[PDB]
RNA sequence: AUGGUGAACUAUGCCUGAAUAGGGUGAAGCCAGAGGAAACUCUGGUGGAGGCUCGUAGCGGUUCUGACGUGCAAAUCGAUC
RNA sequence: UUCAAAUGAGAACUUUGAAGACUGAAGUGGGGAAAGGUUCCACGUCAACAGCAGUUGGACGUGGGUUAGUCGAUCCUAAGAGAUGGGGAAGCUCCGUUUCAAAGGCCUGACAGGCCACCAUCGAAAGGGAAUCCGGUUAAGAUUCCGGAACCUGGAUAUGGAUUCUUCACGGUAACGUAACUGAAUGUGGAGACGUCGGCGCGAGCCCUGGGAGGAGUUAUCUUUUCUUCUUAACAGCUUAUCACCCCGGAAUUGGUUUAUCCGGAGAUGGGGUCUUAUGGCUGGAAGAGGCCAGCACCUUUGCUGGCUCCGGUGCGCUUGUGACGGCCCGUGAAAAUCCACAGGAAGGAAUAGUUUUCAUGCCAGGUCGUACUGAUAACCGCAGCAGGUCUCCAAGGUGAACAGCCUCUAGUUGAUAGAAUAAUGUAGAUAAGGGAAGUCGGCAAAAUAGAUCCGUAACUUCGGGAUAAGGAUUGGCUCUAAGGGUCGGACGAUCAACUUAGAACUGGUACGGACAAGGGGAAUCUGACUGUCUAAUUAAAACAUAGCAUUGCGAUGGUCAGAAAGUGAUGUUGACGCAAUGUGAUUUAUGGAUUAACGAGAUUCCCACUGUCCCUAUCUA
RNA sequence: GAAGACAUUGUCAGGUGG
């Protein structure tokens, strides 16, 4: 974990996110140290104090540098952006989604993985979504999720064909290699 | 020390380890009534200290050596 | 050290109250096919930086040696 | 062939403890301890090298005067001379489009 | 080593000034047994372990 | 010249590691190292690196993509259904 | 010095006194780059003279990267016959 | 059994630094020519990849059951791999 | 290893001097790290120690000696350990490192108002980092001292200069420039800050060397010859370059360009220009110093004087540094202290006078500690002065592919107990007719080809290889020919210089990679897929891992796993293309079945030549 | 915000159980 730039986290559920939206901007797109997926240095304007607040989102596919993100609850449905899951209909594919609102993401984070909203419980707000494993699960709407798949799908298809590549792989995350 | 004297207008002195360049530069100036240019210091292996003191252009070394008593 | 091209610049560095001491050097060199000429080098102890002046003519040297003040301590070579 | 001794006590061929050789007046080679290289300063927007500036060590910038670490125009010692040009006209055009949205919103509230 | 700490120098001084044999004038005192300096030292023979 | 019949681009590895594996790694190796079309420039100067990334030197822009391609069929279909669903939900 | 001078004369170079390969003695890459970085600049100093036009200089760039050009004298013969077929095509 | 001491030899993960000729073969992509209606395909070069290969220093100790073994050595020597 | 002299009583051994050898620059050289700690140097001296002796010595006695604003530590933070808060623990003390904390300091401004947000601290003499060179000097040290010459930081404060009555400069289209040319709080950006390998350019050092001036040496005979010297720092001033950048103008008859093929209407080629200033050049520095010579003095304190100290060339040369590119990966190859700038503009200030101390000059100061020495077949660790081991820089010439081996110059050893004798046998190294593995469990060991070029190299295959396959020829010296180039001129010519290949002769032991160095090959069977890892100190595989294949579990109050207990703890800065345990191990087709190219210090049979394995033993060398 | 008299924590009693 020498080179790990930062946890692939979300913004916090502040007043802007909760009663509106905010425009936040990407500055670069960088490869994580020992991760199947890339990340994104992405910056906002802290609305309580005069400075540009950095954030570290996970890099869904399709997103390029020099891009904006309107985001919060009143954000238009577009790739890269984020919403709490109540405003969207069923079928909107998302990723990096939260278990509880403001936990900054547990589910649907790994490379080329996603989740699929299929249902709503709008009264007594929840939202129905399938996992990559496929286990159905219904969660509150106020928690959030980023649009689109994690970039890098098809990392798994390539074989490795020699042991040194696996040693270079598993030097980075954890010494769980060579295995008996 | 004799060679350093008759080459540099320089002196040698055996010193208490707790001191430094400033105290030495003051003390010889106080007792022996001479200005200095600079000081350099080492720690002899025996635990003692020793300091090499360059007097200025405008004084001499052998007269003051006879004044203090050693040669 | 530094070099000089203007003598009207030069002639106050020798009066600037930092200098106590200066010197002259002479050099034996040959120009393109030329003839072997002595070459004067007037050097002056600016304390932060040594200032020099290279001169080939000897009449100018005799001029400047007399133009300079009497109190200033010069040496030769 | 004369052979040369490191002058500093680090024997190793580190990034820093580097060796250029230079011949001397007295007729014996010695080693000479070069120090690390500069780098071009860069563009906060472009990621590009920017001109006019002296590539100097970071504290070594404190000795030189204002000119060598600077150029004249605004955004002098940080920017590309094209990234400035881009952002300025961005700030002008969207400043005009603020007036565009002004006329739109005053039109619709006049309709209301 | 020669990037040695002051205290290393300070114990070296004690060894260097211990390592002298007996001054001869003690040999003639009244009722003396101390003939050879037995806590004497050399440098290749015995380490000091600092 | 086309210097071989079927081994093609992965011939540096040699006779090792099996033909059924050499075929798949070849299929992905041609895809990763080629140069791809910039969305903005329209130029074949877009190169990956540090897998997941895709980078046009012309106009300096960078984009995430597949591990070994600029974009996936899943990227295509989610793009298309988003083009649908944005227009559907907005109005 | 005498041994060297005989080597300059081109002696002590038979098969008997060779223990290393052609590559280690004279690499193909240095030979290629010497001949080609002579050829390119020859083409350039003909181009600035206008002895050959830009289009033919361009196509001869690729043809000179390719073989069918062995060395300087051979390509100059190609230059002369190129002038000949040039005047042929523009005349006829 | 109780209470303590030990990772300077050695096993393992980190972190920061450093070191490793001269050669053999000749991968992609590219250049030229040729063939072909095309798709594509053959030749001559280019390029210098490959947990390829020889070989040194480097690592290691296969073997001889060799020198030596009351040894230089409480594990060395040389030759071999 | 040898000979003479001195010393002393005494010399196989000390010292000097004459010869002989060696390490032969990936050293028996010169410096360093860890460790050692007076071993470093002198004088005196041998009863011990130096497995002999000793007048010598790392031994013994007495003393001498380690000089810093600039090398380094200290400062930074790294993985990491670790206080206080707090909570547990019967308790020694533990979990945790910014968190269930009233943690700390300012900024005007009349004791009242207002802003800011961290959290300790420790950890690199090899990472980051402010700044120094030369010459001389000692018995012994120097980027430390002396002589000379520069630089950095932090201060005060005068002057010069600039800006100003238009107060916070002007110029240039622009790139950007000059001697400066205010500015806080806060914000943003940059450096520090960053991989491996390949090829290409550039320059530095070294190597080859032309001419000239000096000194030495060979000269029976030849050689306008052979060897050595001819150098120039820090730092400052001026100047200079690729990538890139600006103005012009608009490209198809598509062009430009690298070794390597990429670029262009998002504006090429081309013309002109800006910057980076590593590097390069000129000057100062700096000839006064250093060096190479001569002539003088003289027990001389030991000195004095003269001259010369110049101008060129080439290279795939060796090493090293940097640059522009390219590849390389499910590996993308660190953070902080510190410094600077930018936006921002609180506010301050001149006209009879101020402002600028990021320009130039000028003044004082820079503390503590280490610093010697060896760094090893005697200075350390191995119970020792042990044929062992310990990280690293410099790295010449011939040879030749070379950093193999052989020889040599610079430099340094000439240490290893010696002497007289040649009987066997041993140990290492060699040769032997004739036959050629018959011997022997066993081609164990010895020996055979081995280098470079021309032709040529089967089956089988996972088509990639096997392949230095096999196998045949050739290999010396001397004198020639052809081809392979730059720089200067408008079809070609003048000048300048390199070793690469090919081709034809003449010649002698008919031997010529002549030494040294240096693959024996092949026909069948089985096993593991391979590179790889180990039972050090009786086993280096058919054992282990390996990428793959398939299955199973887990959706965070979760899975695995841990703690004395906790307000605990890893995986986790993670989230099903994931985390974890499984059988099994490439390919064709799961105690796993038939198959399989390459490879293995894997195991077995046989063919070639090879030879003392043998008939049968003999000789020689240290 | 979630959760809420259940959880949980302190203490007791069944099945299983190298
Ligand atoms: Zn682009």
């Amino acid at each position: 974990t020498r080179l790990r730039q930062g946890a692939a986290k979300l913004r916090t559920l502040d007043y802007a996110e909760r009663h509106g939206y905010i425009r936040g901007i990407v500055k670069q797109i960088v490869h994580d140290s020992g991760r199947g997926a890339p990340l994104a240095k992405v910056v906002f304007r802290d609305p309580y104090k005069y400075r540009l607040r950095e954030e570290i989102f996970i890099a869904n596919e399709g997103v390029h540098t020099g891009q904006f993100i309107y985001a919060g609850k009143k954000a238009s449905l577009n790739v890269g952006n984020v919403l709490p899951l109540g405003s969207v209909p069923e079928g909107t594919i998302v990723s990096n989604v939260e278990e509880k609102p403001g936990d900054r993401g547990a589910l649907a984070r790994a490379s080329g993985n996603y989740v699929i909203i299929i249902g709503h419980n709008p009264d007594e707000n929840k939202t129905r979504v399938r996992l990559p494993s496929g286990a159905k699960k219904v969660i509150s709407s106020d928690a959030r999720g980023v649009i689109g798949v994690i970039a890098g799908g098809g990392r798994v298809d390539k074989p490795l064909l020699k042991a040194g590549r696996a040693f270079h792989k598993y030097r980075l995350k954890r010494n769980s290699w060579p295995k008996t | 020390a004799m060679k350093k004297v008759e080459d540099g207008n320089i002196l040698v002195f055996q010193v208490s380890m707790k001191a430094n360049k400033y105290q030495i530069k003051k003390a010889v100036k106080e007792l022996y009534e001479v200005d200095v240019l600079k000081v350099n210091t080492l720690v002899r292996p025996n635990g003692t200290k020793k300091a090499y003191v360059r007097l200025t252009a405008d004084y001499d070394a052998l007269d003051i050596a006879n004044r203090i008593g050693y040669i | 050290a530094r070099e000089i091209t203007d003598i009207k610049q030069f002639l106050e560095l020798t009066r600037r109250a930092d200098v106590k001491t200066a010197t002259v050097k002479i050099n034996k060199k040959l120009n393109k096919a030329g003839k072997p000429f002595r070459q004067t080098k007037f050097k002056v102890r600016g304390s932060s930086s040594l200032y020099t002046l290279v001169i080939n003519d000897a009449g100018k040297a005799k001029k400047l040696i007399q133009s300079l003040p009497p109190t200033l301590k010069v040496n030769r070579l | 062939a004369q052979r040369v001794t490191f002058r500093r006590r680090n024997p190793y061929n580190t990034r820093s403890n580097k060796i250029k050789v230079v011949k001397t007046p007295g007729g014996i080679l010695r080693a000479q301890h070069v120090k690390k290289l500069a780098t071009r300063p860069k563009c906060g927007d472009c990621g590009s090298a920017l001109q006019g500036i002296s590539t100097l060590r970071p504290r070594q910038y404190a000795t030189v005067s204002k000119t060598h670490k600077t150029v004249s125009r605004a955004y002098g010692g940080s920017r590309c001379a094209n990234c400035v040009k881009e952002r300025i006209i961005r700030a002008f055009l969207i400043e005009e489009q603020k007036i565009v949205k002004k006329v739109v919103k005053e039109q619709t509230e006049a309709a209301k | 080593a020669a990037q040695k700490s002051f205290r290393i120098k300070q114990k070296m001084a004690k060894a260097k000034k211990q390592n002298r044999p007996l001054p001869q004038w003690i040999r003639l005192r009244t009722n003396n047994t101390i003939r050879y300096n037995a806590k004497r030292r050399n440098w290749r023979r015995t380490k000091m372990n600092i | 010249a086309k210097r071989t019949k079927k081994v093609g681009i992965t011939g540096k590895y040699g006779v090792r590691y099996g033909s059924s594996l050499r075929r798949q790694v070849k299929k992905l190796e041609i895809q990763q190292h080629a140069r791809y079309d910039c969305s903005f420039c329209g130029k074949k100067t877009v190169k990956r690196g540090a897998a997941g990334i895709w980078t046009c030197s012309c106009c300096k822009k960078t984009v995430a993509g597949g591990a070994y391609t600029v974009s996936t069929a899943a990227a295509a279909t989610v793009r298309s259904t988003i083009r649908r669903l944005r227009e559907m939900v907005e109005a | 010095r005498a041994h060297a001078q005989s080597k300059r004369e081109g002696r002590h170079s038979g098969y008997g006194k060779r223990k290393g390969t052609r590559e280690a003695r004279l690499p193909s890459q240095v030979v290629w780059i010497r001949r080609l970085r002579v050829l390119r600049r020859l083409l350039a100093k003909y181009r600035d003279a206008g002895k050959i036009d830009k289009h033919l200089y361009h196509v001869l760039y690729k043809e000179s990267k390719g073989n069918a050009f062995k060395h300087k004298r051979a390509l100059v013969e190609h230059i002369i016959q190129a002038k000949a077929d040039a005047q042929r095509e523009k005349a006829l």
